């Protein structure tokens, strides 16, 4: 089915690297170029004032779409990806299921300013402040932080492509059929991460990676504030959330 | 019971 699903040579690892940042690129959603240009166009307190008097139910609406819409770009991503489209139906929808949110993350730290704690949305940037009405601060907070520590690292659009493609290709996502094929996957791109790192002097941050339970608990609490939020307002789920976004975090 | 991804993933 794919190459990279047995043993690749550094010739066939080369060539993988340059496949994944091209995958990348091509889905990225957002040029860095046009994040880093807006870092001066801020929300001022009156807009601030403004997020935080729309209701709970119109702002969890307006994330959930703008959630949503990353999310499809990931889909993309997935689907250019070497040997993602040669893995079962049920595998490409487990790994999505599980790592779509977890990519998004990685990918919001290139519209996160660590100068001023700012995240690009709609249009402006904000700080936490902004996102008030949602009531789950905690989760905001720690959405924050672990942009705040993405962006010490300094990370390359190229970083983000091979450290992104092997957090959607984990081989220890429960339900996956074709487990040996996603293991020998992951070890090739964890060879094309490891690879362009120590060809370009960056093995140093490999330590300074976060945890795999960092992400999960992310996820994790996403999806417990999400429900919080449902029995609260079931109707505005049932009628105004995005399908996808319903797929993947409230069984549909 | 939406099923968004299987049309996604089938698109080309
Ligand atoms: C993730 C890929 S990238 O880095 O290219 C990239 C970053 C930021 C956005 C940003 N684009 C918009 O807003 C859409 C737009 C733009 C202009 C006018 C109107 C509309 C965007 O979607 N931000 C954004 C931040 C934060 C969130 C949270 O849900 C979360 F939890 F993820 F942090 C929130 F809770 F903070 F809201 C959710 C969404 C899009 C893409
Ligand atoms: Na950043």
């Amino acid at each position: 089915e794919n190459l990279y699903f047995q043993g690749a040579s550094l010739t066939e690892i080369e060539h993988l690297v340059q496949s994944v940042c091209k995958s990348y690129r091509e889905t990225c959603q957002l040029r860095l170029e046009d994040l880093l240009r807006q870092r001066s166009n801020i929300f001022s307190r009156e807009e601030v004032t403004g997020y935080q008097r729309k209701s709970m139910w119109e702002m969890w609406e307006r994330c959930a779409h703008h959630l949503t819409e990353a999310i499809q770009y990931v889909v993309e991503f997935a689907k250019r990806l070497s040997g993602f489209m040669e893995l079962c139906q049920n595998d490409q929808i487990v790994l999505l299921k599980a790592g779509a949110m977890e990519v998004v993350l990685v990918r919001m730290c290139r519209a996160y300013n660590a100068d001023n704690r700012t995240v690009f949305f709609e249009g402006k940037y904000g700080g936490m402040e902004l996102f008030r009405a949602l009531g789950c601060s905690e989760l905001i907070s720690s959405i924050f932080d672990f942009s705040h520590s993405l962006s010490a690292l300094h990370f390359s659009e190229d970083e983000i492509a091979l450290y992104t493609a092997l957090v959607l290709i984990n081989a220890h996502r429960p339900g996956l059929q074709e487990k040996r094929k996603v293991e020998q996957l992951q070890y090739n791109l964890e060879l094309a991460f490891h690879h362009h790192l120590c060809k370009t002097h960056r093995q140093s941050i490999l330590a300074k990676l976060p945890p795999k339970g960092k992400l999960r608990s992310l996820c994790s609490q996403h999806v417990e504030r999400l429900q919080i939020f449902q029995h609260l307002h079931p109707i505005v789920v049932q009628a105004a959330f995005p399908p996808l976004y319903k797929e993947l975090f409230s069984g549909g | 019971k939406h099923k968004i991804l299987h049309r996604l993933l089938q698109d080309s």
